[PDB]
């Protein structure tokens, strides 16, 4: 995928692959994909904030370069019981949970701000390759998905 | 409850690429830059195309463009570069269009996705835009088909 | 009861009197001609007072004088059963519940909700008609 | 309750009820005492309404 | 309770302490006043914890008011 | 043609400007710039009856249209000229494209709806609540053509996906499968509004549960 | 008729919308004319007319119930329109055509007036 | 003072406000002294025939004046009798329409704000004729089987267009320029719902409709001559939606010659704003001023 292949306001779903996962035309490379698809902490949300909202944006501590410019990616699974948070209005800027009504402020480093969510989704940082290609500039710097006794 | 002086549909932005912007009395309309790209950037060297459009909000005079500088290079304006009362000027000719240009010779690389600030100056207010590059109707770009791993 | 339907005819004249004129009227130095919704409201208008009158005035010459229509009747004149009044019904608030959800559903154009409402009104109907007349359990 | 009222001579308006036990020398039913079943409270319920006519 | 207020007041449980309602509507409301602590932004909801609060406490007070001074029993 | 163009904008002049701006470049807390939204979106908004809007609230309703296809046409390239941008797909003799948009593939529109739509849309596109008065539209009386330019345009707080998010014939796989999810009829029975579980409970509850206590009281006695 | 008369003290829209107020007096009409006049009417009527006529009771107990009822039922889902997001009828009492037309008038609060 | 009786009423810049004012003010003079005689009959029962302290027995129980009943049913019809025919004879100056005014005005009431239109000039001495039709836009709206008489209801053909016209904006008051002396006619066509045309100044008003001719209505009207120059403000009357208070627009009265002039510099491309300037007038609307956008104080 491009940074041009998205337009402002837009929201499109990535998901983590590599060069030796293939194309899925070989029977081990399907495997490794099946696996991708079906990674329950896989699933990405990149959206493309409108340039004229950028002064808005509220920078998250330890996260204030993970976004390409007005690229921004965020984990799709929410964070109060796993369920995929893709309810993204664009205007808004709303992250909408269908499972129970869980509202994050895309804005404001996915802060919740509505529903039973207490805690931010995990932002993932973002970079471009020599080639023009979006990749991960790291990991997550918090773990991802619901959480657990023994979380933070 | 939703009908209220806060309303969602009310305040809501164009759903474009280009960035609005207020220059005074001049209101700048779907502003960005067309640069079709290969690698992760745009060389410099590289000759670039600004387009937006100016609205005169005042309907009694008229108003010149002038001076459009940005640090990514020098922008030249060919044309008359004039709007009318109650008109508009169109700068550049954007994909679907079936002659003012703003032709930008780039000094520093360029890539999708970033924000290059851009200054305009009419004869009343001197604004700053950030203007993005936008892609407009061109077709995707072909991947090169990955191997089997 | 010949007072009750004098009220009727006095009213059916006057509007069978307006209806004429309002359409005649409305023929002549009238934009666009007879004008179609008042004429017919005023016509039908005529009709509304001119079924009740005529069967007013076709029950009072069957019966004879009522002690309530007498101009000197005594009050042990009437004297008797006055005939049956329900003594308590919960039916018609359940009628107007029946009623209400088959309206919103056609405000909101909920074609399961209308059907639903229409049965309910149906049941709820049939409740208070059959209310009188169920008879005791069979076993 | 019966739901049928009648004017008395003097004017009066009086409800018909029919007891559900034994009465007084006026005609005042002697109070009951609850017993812990339903009452009837229709007299259609009570069989006043009779019966139709054996038939098809 | 009496025959007279519950007429089946013998035949089953037909008496509940009114101060186990006075204490839950106290707590009813205290419930209400601290849902105000969360992630919502707004406050048109807050009004509404706000006032359904006021009502509840000032129906609790008019009752036990009006028990105390003996006028309803 | 300068037919179209004087057409579209002296329609635009009595309906447009109150909250567009004469030189459409949009009222300020009234309405939004309309340079560079393109006929696409233009068409979607007028033919879907959404324009011109009355009211500002959470959601503005779709109703019937305040025009015919060709005054959607002179609307469309009036704003066209101002700005560029997408413009709605035509068939051969000029007219709105409707049936060639219909893709063959609609296995692969499938997956691409449930992963793009069904989230706001629903499992068949019935519909579904968003945050504060806001809501996805049950999709079963949108023309192909109108949901092609919704893809395109991206209407109010639907994503505006473009042509490199979604390609042309990734689109035309979308909308054959909105389109044949909308008239496929359903195999048990009736489809109780196909929104799931909250249907089926109450139906069981109106109808079973009432039809076996009616016959428990058929069977039993009283008192 | 409180928030729109505060609000019509003083120039300028200091609380309300254009869409409220519009809201406003036409459901404050409608509730005054037809929730409030209208059935305190037949609320007298119940109260006395049996007694001025020397009457026992109405002609139809069950009926007069039922009026009371679907009257306190409609004015509810009129009242209703309130609580929609888009809110209540705003053409005002008179709903003057085509101002009430689904083109001009898409609410569901006008919908919910009208039933 | 008139002005007191008048109650507010504006006093008039054409004759059929003269007489519509001074038929205002004899009926307010009546309904006055009607009023003030059954006030004074409340009041003096209210404070002279109060139970008093002294009396024991029921007053005098009258309750038939056969003599009084009947003449008091004539008076009132006598009043309203002479009511409704200076009623009939003002009605009919102020509907009277001359076959050949001297300016003929096109108005466009849309949501939400106005256009107007010159649709013909033709000074009765000569000196200036003008034909502003524009019959090559108004076969461009036929949409055409069609739901009523073969048409769709997006027709629109009902609306005039014109050379000249002043278009309404939302940071702009619309303004009307008219010549003073002159008979003025209005042709009112709305696009979308109804409408209010009120100049307060005119003591007049008619609502705007769409599709007048198929609901019967009688769309024109004609003022014999505006008799003072000036800036009249207009506002919208009818319901017509969110932004019903907020289409108010200006007319702006000059001097014949002025009136020549502003019409020659629209024709030569000028703008309604600065062709106002042209002919030393202010360009804006000066009775109102254009309302904020912003939603409320609280935006
Ligand atoms: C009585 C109940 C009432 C409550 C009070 C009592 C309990 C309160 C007392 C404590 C207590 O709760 O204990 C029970 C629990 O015990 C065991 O939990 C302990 C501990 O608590 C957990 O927090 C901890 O997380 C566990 O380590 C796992 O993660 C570790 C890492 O994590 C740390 O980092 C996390 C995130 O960050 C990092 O994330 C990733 C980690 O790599 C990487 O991405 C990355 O490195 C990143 O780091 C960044 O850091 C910096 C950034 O600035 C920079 O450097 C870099 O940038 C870098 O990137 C945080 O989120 C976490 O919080 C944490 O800080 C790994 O290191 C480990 O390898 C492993 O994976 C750990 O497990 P351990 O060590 O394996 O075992 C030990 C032993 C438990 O000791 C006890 O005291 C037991 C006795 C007391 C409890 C009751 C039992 C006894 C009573 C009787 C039996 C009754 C009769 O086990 C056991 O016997 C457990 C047996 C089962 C329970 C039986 C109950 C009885 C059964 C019947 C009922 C687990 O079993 C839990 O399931 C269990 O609940
Ligand atoms: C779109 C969705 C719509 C949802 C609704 C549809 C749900 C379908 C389920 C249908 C229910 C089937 C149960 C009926 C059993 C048949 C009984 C029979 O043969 O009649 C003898 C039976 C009396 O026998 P009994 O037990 O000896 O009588 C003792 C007393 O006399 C009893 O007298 P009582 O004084 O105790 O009271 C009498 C009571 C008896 O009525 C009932 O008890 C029936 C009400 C059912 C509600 C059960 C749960 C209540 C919860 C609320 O009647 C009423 O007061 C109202 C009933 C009005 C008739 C309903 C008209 C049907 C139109 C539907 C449209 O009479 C009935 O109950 C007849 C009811 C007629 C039902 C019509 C069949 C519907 C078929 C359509 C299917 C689709
Ligand atoms: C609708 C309004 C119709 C009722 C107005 C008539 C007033 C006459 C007063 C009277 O006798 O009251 C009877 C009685 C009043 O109670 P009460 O004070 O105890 O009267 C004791 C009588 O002295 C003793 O009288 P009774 O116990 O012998 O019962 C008399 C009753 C006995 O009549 C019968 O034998 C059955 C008639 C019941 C009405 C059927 C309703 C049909 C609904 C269809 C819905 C689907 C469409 O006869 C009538 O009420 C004559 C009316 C003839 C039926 C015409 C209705 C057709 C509706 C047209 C739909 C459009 O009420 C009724 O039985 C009928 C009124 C129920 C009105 C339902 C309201 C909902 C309507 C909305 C439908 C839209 C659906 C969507
Ligand atoms: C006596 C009995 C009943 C009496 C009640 C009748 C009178 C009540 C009076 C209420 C006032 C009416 C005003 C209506 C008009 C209106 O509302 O327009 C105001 C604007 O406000 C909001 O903008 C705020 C700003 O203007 C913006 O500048 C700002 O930006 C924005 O900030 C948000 O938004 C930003 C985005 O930009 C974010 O950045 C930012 O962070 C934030 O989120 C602001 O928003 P926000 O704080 O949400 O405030 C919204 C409204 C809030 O509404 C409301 O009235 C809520 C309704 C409450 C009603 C109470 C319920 C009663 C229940 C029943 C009666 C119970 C049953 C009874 C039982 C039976 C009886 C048995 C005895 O505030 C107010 O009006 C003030 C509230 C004061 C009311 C006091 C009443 C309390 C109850 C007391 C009762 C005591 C009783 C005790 C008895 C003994 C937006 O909506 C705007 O569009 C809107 O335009
Ligand atoms: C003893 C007891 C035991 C008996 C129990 C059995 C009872 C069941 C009886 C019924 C069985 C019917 C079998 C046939 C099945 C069938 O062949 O099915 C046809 C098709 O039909 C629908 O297609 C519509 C169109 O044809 C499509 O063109 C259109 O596209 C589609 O639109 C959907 O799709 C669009 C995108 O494409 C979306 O845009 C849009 O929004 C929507 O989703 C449409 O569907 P839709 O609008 O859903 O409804 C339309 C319905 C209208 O509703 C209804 O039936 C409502 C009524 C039933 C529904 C269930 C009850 C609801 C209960 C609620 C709880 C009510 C709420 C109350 C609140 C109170 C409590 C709350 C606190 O019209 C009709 O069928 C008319 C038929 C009416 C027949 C009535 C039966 C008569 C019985 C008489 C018995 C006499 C016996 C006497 C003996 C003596 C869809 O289903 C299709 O899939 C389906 O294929
Ligand atoms: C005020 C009541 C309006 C009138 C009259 C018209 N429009 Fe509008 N429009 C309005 C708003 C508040 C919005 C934004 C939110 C929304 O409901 O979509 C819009 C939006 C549009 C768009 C979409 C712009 C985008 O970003 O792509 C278009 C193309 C549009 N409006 C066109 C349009 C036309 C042609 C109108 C005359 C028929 C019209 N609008 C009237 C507000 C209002
Ligand atoms: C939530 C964020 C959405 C996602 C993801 C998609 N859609 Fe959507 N859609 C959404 C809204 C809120 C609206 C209404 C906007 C309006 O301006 O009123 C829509 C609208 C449509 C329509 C028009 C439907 C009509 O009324 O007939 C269509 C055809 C449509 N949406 C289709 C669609 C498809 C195919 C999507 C996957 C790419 C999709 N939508 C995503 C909300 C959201
Ligand atoms: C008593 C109800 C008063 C309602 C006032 C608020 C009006 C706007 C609501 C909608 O939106
Ligand atoms: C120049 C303005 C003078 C103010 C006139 C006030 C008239 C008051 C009339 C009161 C009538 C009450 C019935
Ligand atoms: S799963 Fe996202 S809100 Fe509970
Ligand atoms: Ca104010
Ligand atoms: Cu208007
Ligand atoms: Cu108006």
């Amino acid at each position: 995928m491009r940074p041009e292949d998205i337009d402002a306001g837009g929201m499109e779903t990535v998901f983590p692959w590599r060069e030796s996962d293939g194309d899925g035309t070989t029977v081990e490379s399907e495997h490794k994909l099946t696996e991708i698809a079906m990674g329950v902490r896989n699933p990405v949300m990149l959206i493309r904030i409108k340039p004229a909202d950028m002064h808005r944006v509220i920078k998250r501590k330890g996260q204030e370069s993970f976004n390409f410019g007005e690229l921004f990616a965020y984990t799709k699974v929410c964070s109060h019981l796993g369920c995929p948070s893709s309810l993204y209005e664009q205007q808004t800027y709303r992250i909408l949970c269908p499972c129970h009504q869980s509202q994050f402020d895309a804005l404001e480093f996915a802060k919740p701000i509505f529903g039973p969510a207490a805690r931010a989704l995990a932002q993932l940082p973002i970079t471009i390759d020599e080639d023009g290609y979006l990749v991960a500039n790291g990991d997550f710097v918090e773990p991802v998905g619901p959480a657990f006794w023994e979380r933070k | 409850c939703s009908a209220g002086q806060i309303s969602q549909t009310t305040t809501q932005e164009p759903a474009v690429n280009g960035v609005n912007a207020q220059a005074g009395q001049v209101s700048l309309r779907n502003v960005h830059l067309r640069a079709p790209q290969q690698t992760d950037y745009v060389e410099p060297g590289t000759t670039v195309e600004l387009l937006f459009v100016a609205a005169n909000d005042s309907t009694e005079g008229s108003n010149k463009l002038k001076s459009i500088t940005s640090d990514v290079g020098e922008v030249t304006l060919t044309g008359d570069s004039t709007v009318p009362a109650d008109g508009v000027l169109i700068v550049g000719e954007p994909d679907g269009q079936i002659a003012v240009t703003a032709e930008v010779e780039l000094t520093k690389p360029i890539t999708n996705g970033l924000l290059y600030d851009f200054t305009f100056t009419f004869e009343d207010g001197e604004t700053t835009v950030a203007v993005p590059i936008s892609a407009g109707e061109q077709p995707r770009r072909p991947v090169p088909p990955a191997g089997p791993g | 009861m010949h007072i009750e339907a004098r009220l009727f005819e006095i009213l059916t004249a006057f509007f069978a009197l307006a209806a004429v004129v309002y359409a005649v009227l409305t023929a002549m130095f009238a934009t666009g001609g007879v004008e179609w919704a008042g004429t017919t409201a005023l016509v039908l208008t005529t009709g509304l007072t001119l079924i009740t009158g005529t069967f007013f005035r076709f029950v009072a010459r069957r019966l004879d004088t009522r002690p309530e229509d007498y101009e000197d009747a005594e009050i042990s004149d009437g004297a008797g059963e006055l005939g049956f009044f329900a003594p308590h019904s919960w039916w018609p608030i359940l009628i107007s519940l029946s009623f209400s959800t088959a309206a919103v559903g056609a405000a909101l154009w909920l074609p399961w909700l209308i059907a639903a409402g229409v049965a309910f009104v149906i049941t709820s109907v049939c409740g208070l008609v059959f209310e009188y007349y169920w008879g005791p359990e069979k076993h | 309750e019966t739901g049928i009222i009648k004017r008395l001579p003097h004017g009066a308006y009086v409800e018909l009820h029919q007891p559900l036990g034994p009465v007084d020398e006026h005609g005042h039913p002697i109070p009951l005492e609850y017993a812990g079943a339903p009452l009837p409270k229709r007299m259609n319920k009570l069989g006043s309404g009779g019966a139709p006519g054996t038939g098809s | 309770v009496d025959v007279e207020d519950v007429p089946s007041a013998e035949w089953g449980w037909s008496h509940m302490p009114i101060g186990v309602m006075h204490i839950g509507g106290l707590l009813s409301a205290a419930f209400l006043l601290v849902m105000m602590r969360g992630n919502h932004v707004g406050h048109v909801e807050d009004w509404f914890l706000i006032g359904f609060a006021a009502v509840i406490v000032a129906l609790v007070g008019r009752n036990w008011w009006l028990r105390r001074r003996g006028w309803i029993r | 043609q300068s037919a179209l163009l004087r057409t579209g904008k002296q329609l635009f002049e009595t309906s447009c400007v109150s909250c567009h701006g004469a030189n459409l470049q949009g009222v300020p807390d009234r309405g939004p710039s309309l340079i560079g939204t393109g006929e696409a979106a233009v068409y979607f908004q007028v033919s879907t009856g959404r324009m011109p809007a009355m009211r500002g609230e959470a959601q503005a309703p779709s109703k019937p249209p305040h025009f015919d296809e060709s005054q959607i046409d002179a609307l469309g390239a009036y704003v066209q000229a101002n700005g560029g941008g997408p413009t709605v797909p035509r068939d051969d003799h000029g007219a709105v494209a409707q049936e060639s948009l219909i893709g063959g593939d609609v296995a692969r529109g499938g997956d691409l709806f449930r992963l793009n739509c069904a989230s706001c849309h629903n499992f068949t596109g019935k519909g579904g609540a968003l945050s504060s008065g806001k809501y996805a539209p049950d999709l079963g009386d949108a023309n192909p053509a109108q949901i092609y330019t919704a893809m395109l345009t991206g209407p109010q707080n639907m994503p505006k996906f473009s042509d490199r998010q979604l390609t042309p014939d990734e689109k035309r796989d979308i909308v054959a499968y909105v389109r044949e999810s909308a008239e496929t009829p359903s195999y048990g029975g009736y489809g109780l509004g196909g929104f799931g579980p909250a249907p089926e409970g109450m139906a069981m509850w109106i109808i079973g549960m009432v039809a076996a206590i009616g016959v428990a009281m058929w069977i039993g006695s009283r008192a | 008729a409180l928030f729109m008369r505060t609000e019509l003290a003083m120039p300028g829209l200091q609380f309300l919308s254009n869409e409220q107020f519009n809201q406003l007096f036409t459901m404050h009409g409608t509730v005054m004319l037809l929730f409030y006049a209208t059935p305190i009417v037949f609320g007298f009527a119940n109260l006395v007319l049996p007694l001025q006529i020397g009457a026992p009771d109405v002609a139809f107990p069950r009926l007069n119930a039922l009026s009371f009822w679907l009257f306190l039922f409609g004015a509810l889902i009129a009242i209703a329109g309130f609580i929609t997001p888009g809110g209540a009828a705003d053409f005002g009492w008179t709903a003057y055509s085509p101002l009430t037309d689904a083109i001009h008038s898409p609410g569901a609060g006008g919908d919910l007036w009208i039933m | 003072w008139s002005d007191a009786l008048a109650l507010g009423w504006p006093t008039g810049i054409t004759p059929e406000a003269k007489l519509n004012r001074e038929l205002w003010i004899g009926s307010v003079i009546a309904s006055f002294a009607v009023g003030a005689i059954v006030w004074g009959l409340i009041f003096w029962t209210s404070a002279f025939h109060r139970k008093k302290a002294t009396d024991t027995e029921l007053p005098r129980q009258f309750g038939y004046n056969m003599p009084l009943e009947l003449t008091l049913t004539v008076i009132p019809f006598l009043i309203i009798s002479v009511l409704f025919y200076f009623t009939v004879v003002v009605q009919e100056r102020m509907m009277h329409k001359d076959p050949n005014p001297e300016v003929v005005i096109d108005v466009t009431a849309f949501q939400w704000n106005w256009k107007f239109g010159y649709q013909k000039i033709a000074f009765a001495d000569g000196s200036f004729d003008y034909d502003g039709a524009d019959p090559e836009r108004k076969e461009a709206m036929t949409s055409r089987v069609g739901p009523i008489r073969g048409m769709t209801p997006e027709d629109r053909t009902y609306l005039n267009f014109d050379k000249i016209e002043t278009l309404g904006t939302s940071s702009e008051i619309p303004v009307l320029v008219l010549p003073a002396g002159k008979r003025i006619e209005f042709v009112l066509n709305s696009a979308d719902v109804i409408h209010g045309f009120w100049v307060p100044e005119f003591l007049f008003k008619r609502d705007v409709l769409p599709e007048p001719k198929a609901n019967n209505s009688d769309n024109v009207f004609q003022v014999s001559e505006i008799q003072q120059t000036g800036a009249f403000v207009g506002r919208c009357t009818e319901m017509c939606g969110t932004f019903h208070a907020m289409m108010n627009f200006e007319v702006r009265v000059v001097e014949p010659n002025d009136f020549k002039a502003y019409i020659d510099q629209r024709n030569a491309g000028k703008t309604n704003a600065e062709a106002l300037a042209a002919i030393n007038q202010p360009p804006l609307a000066i009775t109102t001023e254009p309302f904020e956008s912003r939603r409320g104080e609280l935006v």
